[PDB]
């Protein structure tokens, strides 16, 4: 009648609470990491280098007792301005670019259009990006042998110079690092254009080795939440 | 409608100059942020150049950065597109076509065919 | 020779027809009787109950017809059955993809519809005599994201999808039956009548498309937006129906005169709707913007009745009960405001 | 290129059914419209304002 | 009744600022959920409700003895003395648990996330009352300090002191001077990112000013009465000094809630109601 019955819908609403709030300490320690590319990128080498372990979806992986969650859009079409707005409680989007397919097409313009969007995204402008400037080792003998040059579809990187943060590796030549620096600083120039706070860039360069890479995305996502709750307390 | 006829286009000579003006009908032209987008035979399609809701924040891509020019004109609803010097690789089909989201920075369509705000687009062809 | 630049001239005529013809049975417009129907005024609506128990952001959300249950799902992969008028979390399934993005409780109140960027629709049972609920049926053969989905009965339900192809599935087979080909854009939302034999579905593409369960075809088209038709929403009547897009302005259409009737927009809305809801009279029109807070309008006054506080953040779902008892928003804050 | 002879012959198809449809006048549409309002304004919950007691959220 | 009423006027601004304040930070919370749902904001909900305590029993009475002279309740002045004890070791147990809860998000976010759940949150939020407590109820019940004239004893004032405010401001310099080692570091690498795609300290100063804020204005209002506490039992001072030196810590908490409800929630929170 008025409580036969819903004494144990509220017993039953008790458990479901107890669940939700236990659900909650490994949802919230959980940091998502949405992985998209322009295409053929190198997120396949990325996701398969994760933690060593219906299609290729979503995988998670857990470093330091710190359990991440990286999903792969590698099979929804090319429109993305309606499932991404989905990834507003991510922590980190992954953008694994390929800085050596701008030849074939010039994929690389097309993956700037899209960390801009990314960025002035009105829901994403909360949401650091990751950036992944894969595929260096096919980048270097590309700028090198003339194969591919970045001159064709950059003109500023004719009137660009490396800066003094240069990361200098054995068996590399300057130009390889100029180019690399020029790519990270062109998806910089989109990073700085709004500065609004609440969200910045992060460039890494992968795909070099098979080496574990996702101790570049862990470091990464610490420094991430790290300026997340310095912005939330103003302390940043 | 969202209809976007594109008017121009044709054969050019490499290094002359041409002109295409896109009349975009059936929403408000002086709110969202226009963009135009080439497509090479054989190639995916290619960003060339958009422009702010007013004309403020114009950019273009590295191929045509300092040679096309994109204009809005918001008392006739229209998108002027400029090309000089052209070259060997700048033949293209050319969309104007439309991001969805307006008072934004962000567009979507970088994408291939099939896309909602996109005219048939020129077959812009260069000459020997 | 020459037979695709004809084949577009002859659908740009074709499209000229019937803008032409629907100016011609556009003779006048609904707001001509503004003076004969009276406006509700600024109704101040208040918060009744708050279900604040969600995680992640509360995507989508739909009623059942006995208006008391409600379904929600989150991006946390939880979606959380209410008792709106006790406040009681009835059921909670953990849904096996995090990502999701539809809703939908079944007319009878057993079948319960999920999905999202998974590509697969998971539908759930509630009545089941086993205890707890598992998965019922695996809908894939999707290729594109799951935006929206809408049960016609325990049988049949139908489900938009990212790649211009919503489906008709059944649950006895798991199998498509029709597929209603056609669309631009990614289908974006969808609703069904009362009489439940033809369905709207509001894509991306600008145009809203009204087809039949029955025959799989497009009866009717609607491109008279401007922008991502977010949400969409029949009228109680069933001839009828409002579309919420990205362009901030909500347009009514109607099957029989094949177009727009009013656009509910405003000079101080910038923000593109969320969501949209007619009541049970179909005057008053929620509609769940993307500026944190959700306006009642007016279907014939086309003036915004008024604005309701709460929300922080986006408003994503909104659902009207089958009576009109009371109207529940799930913003992007975990929260779910019922108004009255 | 027989992708897109396809869907123009799709479109094409879909604008011919759109052609041949009867489609009444917008004023019956309003009409219809308001008659409908009219009909479920006293009934509907939301358009007027509802009593505590007979409301089952207050 | 001619000198004295400007100071009356003052002091009764002064605690009717605080319990405004710290009412309208109790009512944000407890009617919007979009705060007291973090667990770095039940630290601040656990300082506002002691700012609302110090506000109703405690600053109150030493106005209304303050004004006159004379001093009402003469047996309820032990436990009045008790009371203030409790509810300035509660504000400052509060501000040094709000500090370590930013020190460990900011440090390890990860395990702070893993560990700091509600229930830490609550255990860390009982705790420090429980001290509070332990060191203001149970020494009054025995005496341990020696009209009702206000004199602790040289023994208990400097142990309370250091279990109250020097542990408490220590562990929240110490705190504030490793977030600042890490702030600092993340102020170097946006600038390194900054100006590389431009081609300095201009953002590392807004670090300074809002530390400063919310750290000197605490340690220039409670620490100038403490230095004055510990050594009155010991001896200095006089009685026109520290019943104002003693007003100014009170102050610090009519500036708490300007401090840690400047962020944009608690700012919309406050513009609504
Ligand atoms: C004179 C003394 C004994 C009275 C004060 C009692 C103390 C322990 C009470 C008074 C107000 C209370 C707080 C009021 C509100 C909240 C928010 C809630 O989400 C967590 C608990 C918390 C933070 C309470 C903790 C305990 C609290 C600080
Ligand atoms: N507001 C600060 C609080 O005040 C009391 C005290 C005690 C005596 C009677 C009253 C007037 C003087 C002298 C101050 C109240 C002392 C005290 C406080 C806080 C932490 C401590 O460790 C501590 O000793």
């Amino acid at each position: 009648d008025q409580r036969n019955e819903e004494k144990a819908q509220r017993e039953a609403n008790k458990k479901i609470e107890k669940q939700l709030q236990k659900d909650k300490q490994v949802y919230r320690a959980t940091h998502r990491l949405l992985l998209l590319g322009a295409g053929e990128s190198g997120k396949s080498t990325i996701v398969k280098q994760m933690r060593i372990l219906t299609g290729i979806f979503e995988t998670k992986f857990q470093v330091d007792k710190v359990n991440f969650h990286m999903f792969d859009v590698g099979a929804q079409r090319d429109e993305r301005r309606k499932w991404i707005q989905c990834f507003n409680d991510v922590t980190a989007i992954i953008f694994v670019v390929a800085s050596s397919s701008y030849n074939m097409t010039n994929r690389l313009q097309e993956a700037l259009n899209l960390f801009k969007s990314i960025w002035n995204n009105r829901w994403l402008r909360t949401i650091s990006v990751i950036l992944f400037l894969n595929k260096q080792d096919l980048l270097a003998e590309k700028v090198l042998a003339g194969k591919s040059k970045i001159e064709d579809y950059f003109p500023e990187f004719a009137r660009y110079t490396t800066p003094e943060d240069a990361t200098p590796e054995p068996g590399e030549d300057p130009r390889v690092t100029r180019a690399k620096y020029f790519i990270r600083d062109e998806f910089l120039r989109i990073s700085t254009a709004s500065g609004d706070g609440r969200h910045y860039c992060y460039p890494h360069f992968t795909c070099s080795v098979d080496t574990e890479n996702i101790r570049r995305v862990f470091n990464d996502c610490r420094d991430i939440i790290q300026r997340m709750h310095l912005r939330q307390y103003e302390l940043l | 409608q969202v209809q976007l006829q594109e008017s121009g286009g044709g054969l050019v000579q490499p290094g002359g100059s041409l002109r295409l003006s896109c009349a975009a009908s059936g929403f408000t032209f002086s709110n969202y942020k226009m963009n135009w987008v080439r497509q090479a035979p054989g190639k995916g399609l290619e960003w060339v150049s958009d422009i702010s809701q007013s004309g403020a924040s114009i950019s273009y891509t590295g191929s045509v950065k300092g040679r096309f020019t994109i204009s809005r004109d918001n008392a006739k609803n229209t998108l002027y597109l400029q090309m000089n010097s052209l070259k060997p690789e700048d033949t293209a089909v050319y969309y104007c076509a439309r991001c969805p989201a307006p008072f934004t920075r962000d567009c979507f369509d970088v994408t291939s065919t099939t896309y909602a705000y996109r005219g048939q687009g020129t077959q812009v062809t260069v000459s020997s | 020779g020459s037979e695709l630049d004809q084949l577009r001239q002859e659908a740009e005529q074709l499209k000229n027809q019937i803008r032409d013809a629907r100016k011609a049975c556009a003779d006048a417009t609904l707001s001509q009787i503004t003076n004969n129907i009276d406006p509700v005024g600024r109704i101040q609506m208040r918060t009744r109950r708050t279900l604040r128990g969600h995680l992640a952001k509360i995507y989508a959300m739909h009623w059942g017809t006995d208006s008391r249950l409600l379904v929600s799902a989150s991006q946390d992969g939880k979606l959380i059955i209410w008792d709106s008028y006790t406040t009681n979390k009835v059921h909670a399934i953990p849904l096996r993809s995090s990502w999701v993005m539809t809703c939908a409780y079944a007319p009878s109140g057993n079948y319960v519809a999920c999905g999202g960027l998974d590509n697969i629709c998971s539908i759930y049972n509630l009545k089941t005599r086993e205890g707890n609920v598992r998965v019922s049926r695996e809908l894939a053969g999707h290729t594109g994201y799951l935006s929206c989905c809408r049960f016609l009965d325990d049988n049949q339900i139908v489900t938009s999808s990212g790649d211009t192809t919503c489906a008709l599935w059944d649950i006895e087979t798991g199998q498509q039956t029709t597929t209603f080909t056609g669309h631009t854009g990614d289908v974006m939302s969808l609703s069904l009548a009362p009489d439940t034999r033809l369905f709207v579905s509001g894509a991306c593409d600008a145009s809203a498309k009204l087809w039949d369960v029955r025959e799989g075809m497009c009866r009717q088209t609607f491109t008279g937006h401007e922008s991502d038709i977010n949400a969409i929403c029949f009228f109680p009547n069933g001839n009828a129906f409002a579309t919420g897009s990205d362009d901030a302005t909500c347009r009514l259409f109607d099957l029989r005169a094949d177009q727009e009737l009013m656009t509910y927009s405003h000079d101080n809305i910038i923000c593109g709707i969320t969501s949209v809801s007619f009541s049970k009279s179909g005057r008053l029109l929620l509609a769940g913007y993307d500026d944190f807070n959700c306006n009642v309008w007016d279907a014939l006054k086309a003036d915004r009745a008024g604005v309701l506080a709460g929300h922080d953040n986006r408003v994503s779902c909104l659902g009207v009960t089958d009576d009109g008892m009371a109207v529940a928003t799930g913003s992007w804050d975990s929260f779910l405001k019922i108004w009255n | 290129n027989t992708a897109s002879i396809a869907q123009a012959r799709k479109l094409v198809e879909q604008l011919k059914m759109e052609a041949n449809i009867d489609r009444i006048k917008v004023s019956k549409a309003a009409a219809d419209l308001m008659a409908y309002c009219e009909a479920h304004a006293k009934e509907d919950p939301l358009l007027t304002p509802v009593p505590a007691s007979e409301n089952p959220f207050r | 009744f001619s000198v004295r009423i400007l100071t009356a006027c003052f002091l009764s601004l002064l605690i009717l600022s605080t319990l405004l304040g710290n009412t309208l930070v109790c009512a944000a919370v407890i009617r919007f959920r979009h705060l007291r749902s973090k667990v770095t904001n039940f630290f601040v909900i656990s300082l506002a409700v002691s700012d609302l305590l110090v506000a109703v029993l405690v600053m109150p009475w030493k106005a209304v003895a303050e004004i006159a002279g004379f001093w009402p309740f003469g047996s309820f002045c032990n436990i009045w003395v008790a009371f203030d004890i409790m509810c300035s070791t509660a504000s400052i147990l509060n501000l040094c648990v709000i500090s370590v809860d930013r020190y460990w998000a900011i440090s390890s976010p990860f395990r702070y996330e893993r560990k700091m759940t509600p229930k830490a949150a609550f255990i860390l939020i009982s705790v420090a009352w429980t001290l509070s407590v332990l060191i203001s109820f149970i020494p009054v019940q025995l005496s341990w300090h020696k009209n009702c004239d206000s004199s602790l004893s040289r023994t208990y004032a400097i142990s309370s002191s250091v279990i109250s405010f020097y542990i408490p401001v220590a562990i929240m310099i110490v705190t504030y001077t490793r977030i600042y080692r890490i702030a600092q570091k993340q102020i170097r690498r946006i600038a390194a990112l900054e100006r590389a795609a431009v081609h300095s300290f201009k953002r590392e100063t807004k670090v300074l000013k809002t530390l400063s804020v919310i750290m000197g204005v605490f340690v220039c209002c409670w620490l100038p009465f403490f230095i004055l506490n510990c050594i009155l039992p010991f001896c200095c001072i006089d009685s026109n000094t520290f019943d104002v030196f003693v007003w100014f810590g009170w102050a610090n908490s009519s500036l708490n809630p300007i401090i840690y409800a400047f962020n944009a929630d608690f700012r919309k929170a406050f513009s609504t109601l």
